[PDB]
RNA sequence: GUAUGUAUUUAUUUU
RNA sequence: GUUCGCGAAGUAACCCUUCGUGGACAUUUGGUCAAUUUGAAACAAUACAGAGAUGAUCAGCAGUUCCCCUGCAUAAGGAUGAACCGUUUUACAAAGAGAUUUA
RNA sequence: GGAGGUCAACAUCAAGAACUGUGGGCCUUUGCCUAUAGAACUUAUAACGAACAUGGUUCUUGCCUUUUACCAGAAC
């Protein structure tokens, strides 16, 4: 069966919302004022006991912000969980090939 | 900041760096505000950043365009009186100082030794008697209820008679051509054509 | 008590006093940014600190003390501060109790409050790893007392003895004779962190004797962290110290775990 | 700072913002010390600065007098091209001094009309808004860069820099694609095994009928399965054409 | 810092002459400016032959070498100078002459000459 | 957003006993003292008037693999220095569940990436002479237990031990495992 | 378009 | 410290001053950071070396890398930027002939 | 409560010669037709600015060893 259509009208939805998250994270990162004009406690920690609030600081405009962001390079590991088995369904060749 | 060497500056070091960005913007918001030939001395409003890292000019200069052409032509008419007048005249040197001298701080020398009077201009006692008196301020009207909006300074206006002496002063920049027909094949859309 | 505990801490030495910035002449030009110097590499630059401290002379309250801040002015383990009683940090030699304040913290960093790093040092230096209490100081570089020979060791670990028995309560001190080094151990990191950043760059023998007028121009004695102990006598002596914590831990871990439930 | 910072101590400023070196200086030197337009064209820029402010420092002090001053920066900001330098990092700005000489001539033949030939001037309105527009141009511009200067001198380059074709590197990519392009067909044609032996012989096969296509030479090998010799016939002729 | 460079900042005093005289004290004492010797970057006219591993130096050949003022002086005065070139395959050194009368070199020490 | 997503994992212990909490967020901050990789930071003070500052050390992964606190460097639960709980944990089983770390550093920037975790973490001029004293114990205890009772030199090599009190008068007074005895010149 | 590269340990890690 | 007010005292004739007290106004800054040796700039100098394809002397483009540097740069340079130029054995069989041991 | 401020935030500023709300009818909300109320700022030799800069891509040129930097026109 084909996917219907409402099924196709959530699955856009969404994708869209979270590219859109994508996009505006990275158009706030960089080095423009210009570009960004194309643009909650939330947490319980251990019990929530203590709760928490989070609060963001204005950085000093002319100092870095991120102050930490230094380009490095890192080899990734691939981590393997499972194993794919690759399923397939000469000697006169030779001197032909 | 003149003189850091300290380990305490490690910040104050990083902060200069991030400000070169934005020095070229200084540059011009300094550079618009020059206090013109017959003013003395303007006062400005710098925007500095608390570690000293740079200093802006935080302003934008406004003039009454009939008034500023008023003052501007006036002196016109004084530098051409001057040049005809005396007999050598000097054009300074440059550059100014020479590299080994260090930039004299503000606070000593300068700030003691009084302004040495400007261009200005003698004007008239009887004929610009109206637009004698404000015609050099900085500003040429601040305070007026009726003739100005106020400090803030935007949206002029101002009376006959005082327009008539503006009008006056201002012959040797004034357009001087009364008609449109004056133009005919100079206009926009003879050069586009 | 009626010794520290009273008496407010003295100023050691007078704003005017403190030496200047920029380390001389290690090179050709000077440098605005890093402070250094431009071309070439002159001798290796070290010399012998002007200053040290004298723990009942100077030390005294302050107002970290009224405050109740943990950590300790490390220019007055130089006794370089010129703040005096208007510090912000503690004047004083670490206590038992002070410890006993700084025990969750100590872990990541130490007493001065810097954060340690992880891996030591290529040389083992300024600071230690936060991996591997380590309460063990190296004393090297022993011609801080400059050339003066002395009629036995008993100088040497004597006279040791008499400047990091001030600093804090030592668990143990070797000096060796063949090869220059002191061992000493104290019961606490954190003492050992003091004892450090105290004793680095410094001088000896009495307030004058002989060439005394002349100890500004010696290298002065690095203090660094030292490794672990090769023979197996220590090492038995560290296998069993840990394993008999580790036991005592475990009471802990079962009255909270009893706790549990 | 950001001189020193970048390691350099023996490129000194005086304070006309002259940057000269201290020393003579061997190749690796020269190297690291090149500057870009970043750095001095915002020191010319700079330098025309000062040296306003200068003028007006003069005039303060009393040292010169009224008049000689607006002649005084009249003749700067019409003689910028001479005193300063900045034509050298942007020549665009050639634009503006064409402009701000242009209206000197203007000035001057409504001014010294009926006196004079000497350098009595100082109406200055002009030229100023010239410069001042111009300056109201690069603002954006030097951000840009300077900001691409700086946050590479904390952060350091970025380490991907995948480099486009253009016109020198172009043949290069060609060869490369064909090669691969290659590479795929005569492995998928072959029954099973062999690879890499087979594969630079297959190649160089390949560049070897290529040369012997250049010298008109018919290029048959003694022996070779012939679909290969379709498939490298094929390629070579597109290369050809 | 421009390879073709007008200006040179000097210090604020530097007399110059008095700088020539104490640089010219500063001369002696140095290691570098008195070695006697010189190194130069040239090629080998006449090929040549090695005499120990007797390796070819074929025609003409770069080499990193070395350049001697030589104590003779060619008839009354003329310079005469002495090359080495160090071997590739082997460590040794072979010299020459410049013989102004008879343009073409003459050289010793290493090497011989093919016909 | 990785960074961000995973929240951060701290002590209640050093985390204070206030019942509300401001903290600073800032999304990138100085690398692990560990990975040597950025992440986000937090602030924070334990009193709302306490003098010192929190700031998390480690990253979340870091941790995680570890299962410690970010500000402590304790384990989460036992709160333990991570060299010791996997020396208890290697008490029980045999030899095993040292964590073996990361030298150079594209060796420990690689390696905190993988999800593996880590062994520990996979379960969750008087002078008297002395002489009998044993090597192991420090001079620091001998004092003190004197003290308690009512300076001093040793030499570990030898297991002798010399003590000069600040007058024989305290002789008598101590006076009133060792071998003493009481001779100065 | 005036290469480039290698080495430059002084201050002594417990048997 | 201002203001509203109450009470007491004093001047006073409901006002002026002092005292005591009630109420309002005003309400938690800052730190990722501590001031030279021991938590990390980089050149230079000295010694040795001495240049890609080749028999040789040069133009060069690329391609791979957990090397990068100058550059605003997705341009272009940095010796064609550098490193590369070396170490190298098992999906292993089939047939035949000779020597030794064994139901 | 009035006057202001070289104070801030949030709206709006290039289009069927063009805005918005509302009443009524048809289709079945949209949309069309009809009725009514209010429309600041900017526009006809067309535009917020009675002024006037720079950059990117793509073409055409101009210098002309090559790249930045450029020569002068166009479109986006
Ligand atoms: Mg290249
Ligand atoms: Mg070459
Ligand atoms: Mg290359
Ligand atoms: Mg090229
Ligand atoms: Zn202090
Ligand atoms: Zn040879
Ligand atoms: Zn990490
Ligand atoms: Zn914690």
């Amino acid at each position: 069966p084909l996917p219907t259509k409402a099924e196709i009208q959530e699955c856009t939805a969404r994708t869209k919302s979270y590219i859109q998250r994508l996009v505006n994270a990275k158009l706030a990162n960089s080095n423009n004022r210009a570009s960004s004009r194309y643009v909650a406690p939330a947490n319980l920690l251990l019990n929530n006991s203590h709760h928490i609030e989070v609060v963001s600081k204005q950085m000093d405009p002319l100092l870095p912000r991120f102050v930490g962001k230094k380009a490095r390079k890192v080899v990734a590991p691939t981590e393997n969980d499972e194993v794919v088995p690759v399923l397939h369904m000469g000697e006169a060749d030779p001197n032909e090939w | 900041h003149s003189d850091m060497a300290s380990k305490m500056y490690n910040t104050d070091k990083k902060a200069f760096l991030g400000a070169l960005k934005y020095l070229p913007h200084a540059i011009l918001k300094l550079l618009e505000n020059m206090p013109h030939p017959w003013e003395q001395a303007k006062e400005v409003k710098v925007l500095y950043h608390t570690s000293g890292a740079i200093t802006f000019v935080n302003e934008t200069p406004r003039v009454i365009e009939p008034v500023y052409t008023a003052q501007w032509s006036a002196t016109w008419i004084a530098m051409r009186r001057e040049k005809r007048d005396r007999t050598h005249f000097k054009r300074m040197r440059f550059p100014p100082f020479d590299d080994d001298e260090p930039p004299l701080s503000y606070e000593q020398h300068i700030e003691n030794i009084e302004p040495l009077d400007p261009i200005n201009l003698p004007l008239d006692s009887q004929d610009d008697e109206y637009v004698k008196d404000w015609l050099y301020d900085s500003r040429p009207l601040e305070e007026d209820s009726k003739k100005v909006n106020g400090t803030s300074y935007k949206k002029w206006s101002f009376d006959l008679p005082e327009m008539s002496n503006l009008y006056r002063l201002s012959t040797p920049l004034r357009d001087e051509v009364t008609d449109k027909n004056y133009y005919y094949l100079f206009d926009k859309k003879s050069f586009f054509n | 008590m009626t010794s520290w505990r009273d008496k407010s801490a003295k100023v050691q030495v007078k704003e005017s006093e403190l030496p200047s910035s920029i380390p001389a002449q290690t090179g050709l030009t000077f440098n605005i940014w890093y402070n250094k110097w431009s071309q070439g590499f002159a001798g290796n630059t070290r010399f012998v600190s002007p200053f040290a401290l004298q723990p009942q002379l100077h030390s005294g309250k302050t107002r970290g003390d009224n405050d109740g801040q943990l950590f300790f002015c490390l220019f007055f383990a130089k006794g370089m501060c010129c703040l005096g009683p208007k510090c912000e940090y503690l004047h004083h030699i670490p206590d038992e109790e002070d410890i006993g304040k700084l025990a969750l913290r100590t872990e990541v960093l130490d007493c001065f409050g810097r954060e340690k790093f992880a891996d030591y040092r290529e040389d083992m230096g300024g600071i230690g790893s936060f991996r591997k209490k380590n309460k063990t100081l190296y004393v090297g570089g022993i011609d801080g007392a400059l050339n003066s020979k002395h009629l036995k060791p008993a100088q040497i670990e004597s006279r040791i003895r008499f400047v990091f028995s001030r600093l804090g309560d030592i668990d143990r001190i070797r000096y060796v004779e063949s090869k220059n080094c002191g061992f000493v151990k104290f019961k606490y990191q954190a003492n050992a962190e003091f004892a450090k950043e105290a004793m680095s760059n410094q001088t000896l023998l009495l307030p004058s004797d002989k060439e005394w007028d002349d100890r500004r121009e010696g290298t002065g004695l690095l203090v660094k962290w030292a490794n672990e102990d090769p023979d197996p006598a220590a090492q038995k002596r560290l296998q069993e110290e840990l394993k008999l914590e580790s036991l005592n831990m475990m009471v802990h871990l079962i009255n909270n775990n009893t706790n549990s439930a | 700072l950001l001189i020193h910072r970048k390691g350099l101590t023996y490129l000194h400023l005086d304070y006309n913002f002259n940057l000269k070196p201290t020393k003579t200086l061997t190749t690796k030197e020269r190297k690291k010390s090149r500057l870009g337009n970043s750095f001095h064209l915002m020191r010319e820029l700079l330098k025309m600065m000062k040296l306003i402010v200068d003028t007006h420092v003069q005039f303060r002090l009393g040292n010169v007098d009224a008049f000689q001053l607006a002649d005084g920066i009249h003749y700067i900001l019409n003689h910028i091209g001479q005193l300063t330098g900045i034509y050298r990092y942007k020549y665009k700005v050639m634009h503006q001094i064409r402009a701000c000489k242009d209206l000197k001539h203007i000035i001057y033949y409504k001014f010294n009309k009926n006196l004079g030939k000497g350098p009595g001037c100082g109406f200055w309105q002009p030229a100023w808004r010239v410069w001042l527009n111009f300056l109201r141009g690069t603002i954006p511009l030097l951000e840009r860069y300077i900001g691409n200067l700086i946050t590479r001198q904390f952060e350091g380059r970025s380490n991907e820099i995948v480099k486009t074709t253009t016109k020198q590197r172009l043949d290069a990519y060609y060869d490369l694609e064909l090669r691969n392009s290659v590479m795929d067909d005569i492995l998928e044609m072959m029954p099973e095994s062999i690879r890499q032996k087979k594969a630079r012989t297959i190649l160089q096969h390949l560049s070897e009928a290529w040369r012997c296509w250049k010298a008109n030479i018919p290029w048959d090998v003694p022996g070779m399965p012939a679909p290969i010799k379709k498939i490298i016939e094929r390629y070579i002729k597109s290369k050809a054409d | 810092s421009e390879r073709k460079a007008i200006n040179k900042y000097y210090p604020p005093d530097y007399n110059p002459l008095e700088a020539e005289k104490l640089s010219r004290k500063m001369a002696k004492k140095l290691k570098t400016m008195n070695k006697s010797h010189a190194s130069i970057r040239l090629m080998t006219p006449f090929s040549m032959r090695c005499l120990e591993c007797n390796e070819y130096i074929p025609k003409s050949r770069k080499f990193n070498g070395k350049k001697e003022l030589l104590k003779e002086k060619y008839l009354d005065s003329i310079k005469i100078y002495r090359l080495t070139i160090s071997c590739p395959r082997c460590a040794n050194s072979i010299a020459f002459r410049t013989d102004p009368g008879n343009s073409d070199y003459v050289m010793e020490v290493g090497g011989v000459r093919n016909y | 957003d990785e960074i961000n997503e995973p929240p951060p994992n701290i002590c209640e212990q050093c985390l204070g006993d206030e019942a509300n909490i401001r903290m600073t967020k800032i999304p990138q901050g100085s690398e692990c003292k560990i990975c040597t990789l950025p992440f986000t930071l937090y602030h924070f003070k334990t009193s709302k008037r306490s003098n010192n500052i929190i700031k998390t050390l480690i990253c979340v992964r870091c941790a995680t693999q570890r299962n410690i606190c970010q500000c402590c460097m304790l384990d989460s639960r036992w709160h333990i220095p991570i060299q010791l709980r996997d020396h208890l944990i290697s008490l029980v089983n045999e030899e095993n569940v040292m964590t073996e770390e990361a030298k150079n550093d594209m060796m420990k920037r690689f390696l905190s990436l993988k999800n593996v975790k880590l062994g520990g973490a996979q379960i969750t001029t008087k002078s008297f002479f002395l002489y009998n004293i044993d090597a192991s114990i420090p001079e620091w205890k001998i004092t003190d237990t004197v003290s308690q009772l009512l300076s001093l030199i040793v030499n570990h090599k030898a297991k002798c031990g010399g003590l000069r009190f600040q007058s024989s008068e305290l002789g008598e007074r101590f006076v009133s495992i060792f071998i003493i005895p009481w001779s100065s010149g």
